[PDB]
């Protein structure tokens, strides 16, 4: 079955490993430090 | 094009919207959608500070976050009825597990030299069974290799297949004689209960992934 | 007989090697008579 | 022909055996729930969603057995 | 809104990436062998 | 923390590991422990604060981990060294006494103390 | 014919085995109820609903085994 | 005659299931005796509860038995 | 028929398995009795009637297994 | 014939399985005896005959199982 | 043919193995509840321990399941 | 022929009965160790009782073993 | 031969049953860990190494079972 | 004839299942020992002979089984 | 002969079941270790050699199942 055994494995794996590296960079440099900023901003007003 | 390729794009676009369309231009007070991803951020921050807990825990805090979110979104997309999985294409998830496992094994070799095999002396134990405990630690070390991926894969694949088989039975349940059309809502409710359960076992599995490859990362970074 | 009576006997036993002091010995020897009273009435001052 | 159809029915029956352990499992979690709650009088609000989680997980093992039974029974 | 805050990842994630290339290559060959059937 | 307290002494009224002989067998209490109340049986006790250990022979009592990490141990009279040969002789006589004569229970307790003493 | 009909009868029989776990399961729940009620006394009004819930869920697993027997019959 | 053989066999297999109920029933009554011995007084509340559980645990065994008879008779 | 008479003898064996459960069961009731009675002492007056009730049904489950065993065995 | 005689032997083997439950059962009574006797120190004069009754009853199920085995075995 | 029959039958046999895992998961969760109810305050240390233990218990079951799948598919 | 095979198989199946007795023996002895650790002094009464409990549990197993020999040798 | 190849596929299934024991076992060690750590919260650092040793050994019995399965599968 | 030799090797396998019981049994006796020492270390010297005795007797049931395995296997 | 070769491989699979008992056994010993250490905080120096001994003996019984399995599988 297509949802069991395909043979399209290298095609799949190419698009797959690309999605992982994209999300890794995207989270790490962009979206996570923008959460860390929310925390630090709340704390800076809290400190002041 | 290719359904798999199209759905890898859908995962990326869902994740992009979750840190853009969720709050406007950063409002300190917080916006209701972003409250969720604050709590997720904190419980994985304080969890992997709890696990590996080095000074490089936060260096693997994004990595453990994108291993969470990948599995978290791809077990909502596959839950749509007319939808073609990515994660229940096992070959990507199991391959990804093997990549992380090898990247732990290499990391362990790098971090703990050729005395990496001292990891496979589990504890100080009697010397005539020290070599036995190297064999049946290493056997378990690459049983750890496939368990992590295949756990998640099996749960999601089996869940969808279970629902579909019961749906096919309930199609013919509602296409036979009227005494079977009495209590026609009860198999629908049963399939619905399984569908509720399939979300649960997928979200727990993303946490199980991320704690388990934190336990493996604990092994890889620091000896034991 | 009470649990604390058991403990009492144990404490007395504990004042038995020979390295003992008077205050210890005094803590395990005391004189008293419980005069069980009654409703005026009063059974004798029977030694405690 | 007959043999293959037969083989499918037999294998399905054997698979039904797998379910029993999960059944007992659900009970064990609930037993712990009752005993804990009777010890504290008050742990219950925290413990109850935890208990539901344990239930679901135990049940799921049984679901896997069942779906395998269905694969053999129905095909 | 979105802002790049550089995260060192080359020095962190090199053994992961080396493993990825190797598995990619081995799976390329595995895929070609499986697409025969 | 720890309180090892008695009517006429306040031994250890900080402390890290305490080893106690209790109705629950033998119990060790170390740092945070669950908050319990257990009657201490007649005992040989070791109290350790750091690695340093002090040894007490104890008449039993009650032990109570308090939820503020105050290990209240209360007992009637204790040092192990003060308690402990001549006593073994006296106790032998007391063992004889159980034969003749509440007094049976008393002498029985004396035999229990003899066992505890033998442990010393 | 013969082999298939036979296989149906056999397969149904094997399916009954699954139920035993639920039977024991139900007993464990009620045992817990009795233990809880004997331990606390007063917990019972909260605890009895929890016991019923646990009972129902245990029964459902057995029910699945039972209906599979019926299908094979 | 294979079918007839199978009919008798099927009954036998179903008989195995009953063993579980035998243990189960005992567990309910064990709990009754333990609880009652610790409290004394709990017994009057607990005995109705015990009977409910007793019946329920048994009923599962009755199902296993029911399939045995159903197979046996056809 | 060889197959049918054979199936009766084999089938009888299978039925006998059911008895094991009653064996463990009876023991569990008696275990609880001895523990309970030793804990209380004097619970025994109430508890001995309770124990007979529990014995009886546990035994009865065994008897159900037994009668089916006899039924197959004899014919 | 060969099949029927064979079936006696196979059925007997299967029958012997049931005995395992009774083996554990006797131990469960006796464990409770030991445990119980450690609990009271003094219940024992009542509890020892009470325990022998419990043993006998659990054992009886075992004897029934053995009986079916003998009926198959000896014929 | 005989080989194909053997796959389906063989698969059925493997499935019995899963039962042990089902019991196992529950034992960890029961312990979680017992531990939590006993201390109250242990919950935050014990909860990650419990999830890890759960995962490992599940893993043996998963292997049984995988042998079943392997026989079914080939 | 078939009969010869059958006695060997039947002998195998009968051997399994021993399993329960082996568990039984340990349960009596476990209770012995537990009792003696509880009292320090129950042992004088209990040690005869423990050998009795052991013997009786074992006796059930011996029934299994003799049936095995009755099939196999007989 | 169809019979030999078939035998591998049946036999593999039979082997798989053994693995269950280790599975229950793993849970038992972890259960003790949770209860133990609850009973003395500061025991955790001492006990956790002991726990990992025990985990590995208990799991190992399951592994040996699974190896024999693979020998039949791929033999 | 081939059937007889087949039955020997199958039968050998079947008997091997009995060994599992002894494997649990040995552990139970040592578990009791561990608990006894921890609950009262002064009991330890008294318990140790009883532990070795109980171990041997428990193990023995399995060793009887193992000899039966060799009787079937070799013939 | 096809039957006999298949019988060897089958008998191995059956033997593999035996391992499960030892697996549960391993866990029982380690569970006891964990419980005991929580009681004393400090018994472990005495108890740990006893635990290793107990583990080895339990493991040995498991290995008896395994060697019969390999005699059937290979031999």
């Amino acid at each position: 079955m297509p949802q069991l055994v395909p043979f399209y494995f290298m095609n799949q794996l190419t698009y797959g490993f690309l999605l992982m590296i994209t999300l890794l960079i995207l989270f790490s440099q962009f979206f996570l430090p923008m959460i860390l900023r929310l925390y630090v901003s709340r704390l800076f007003i809290s400190k002041l | 094009l290719t359904t798999f390729s199209l759905y890898t794009i859908i995962v990326l676009l869902v994740i992009t919207s979750l840190y853009t369309l969720t709050n406007n231009n950063n409002k300190i007070i917080g916006s209701r959608w972003l409250i969720s991803q604050e709590a997720i951020y904190d419980t994985i921050m304080n969890m992997t500070k709890g696990q590996i807990g080095g000074k490089n825990w936060g260096l693997y805090f994004p990595m453990i976050f994108t291993l969470f979110m990948f599995i978290f979104i791809a077990n909502l997309i596959s839950m749509i009825p007319y939808s073609f999985a990515l994660s229940a294409h096992l070959v990507f998830i199991i391959s990804l597990s093997i990549v992380i496992w090898l990247g732990n094994t290499i990391l362990g070799l790098y971090k703990h030299g050729w005395v990496f095999f001292s990891l496979f002396v589990p504890a100080g134990t009697p010397l005539p069974l020290v070599p036995l405990l190297v064999i049946i630690e290493t056997l378990s070390y690459f049983a750890r290799a496939i368990s992590l991926g295949l756990r998640l894969g099996s749960n999601i694949l089996a869940g969808h297949l279970l629902m579909v088989i019961l749906a096919g039975l309930t199609f013919n349940f509602m296409l036979i004689n009227l005494f079977t059309l009495v209590f026609g809502f009860v198999p629908l409710a049963m399939i619905l209960a399984i569908m509720m359960l399939e979300f649960a076992i997928g979200i727990i599995q993303g946490y199980v992934w991320a704690i388990l490859t934190a336990s493996y990362l604990k092994d890889a970074v620091y000896l034991h | 007989i009470s649990y604390a009576a058991y403990l009492n006997v144990a404490a007395q036993a504990i004042r038995s090697t020979e390295l003992q002091t008077a205050s210890v010995l005094n803590r395990s020897q005391t004189d008293a008579f419980y005069t069980q009273y009654k409703n005026a009435s009063e059974p004798t001052p029977i030694t405690k | 022909m007959q043999l293959v159809l037969a083989a499918k029915y037999i294998g399905a029956g054997i698979s039904t055996i797998g379910l029993l352990g999960a059944g007992i499992g659900i009970a064990i979690v609930f037993a712990a729930l009752i005993n804990g709650v009777s010890r504290n009088p008050s742990i219950k609000d925290t413990v109850f969603p935890m208990a539901i989680l344990g239930f679901a997980l135990s049940e799921a093992t049984g679901l896997f057995c069942l779906m395998v039974s269905f694969l053999l029974l129905f095909g | 809104m979105l802002k790049r805050f550089p995260t060192p990842i080359l020095k962190v994630y090199w053994p992961f990436f080396v493993a990825g290339a190797a598995v990619y290559y081995g799976m390329s060959k595995a895929a070609d062998l499986s697409s025969n059937t | 923390k720890l309180q090892f307290a008695l009517p006429h002494e306040t031994l250890y009224s900080e402390v890290t590991q305490v080893n106690l002989p209790a109705k629950s067998g033998r119990i060790g209490v170390l740092a945070n422990h669950v908050p319990t109340v257990e009657q201490l049986l007649p005992g040989v006790v070791e109290v350790m604060e750091g690695s340093n250990s002090k040894k007490f022979f104890i008449s039993g009592g009650f032990a109570t981990v308090q939820p503020d990490s105050q290990l209240c141990v209360t007992a009637i009279e204790a040092p192990l060294e003060s308690f402990s040969e001549n006593i073994k002789n006296l106790l032998a006589e007391a063992k004889k006494n159980v034969s003749s004569s509440r007094e049976a229970a008393e002498a029985a307790i004396q035999v229990e103390v003899l066992e505890n003493l033998q442990s010393v």
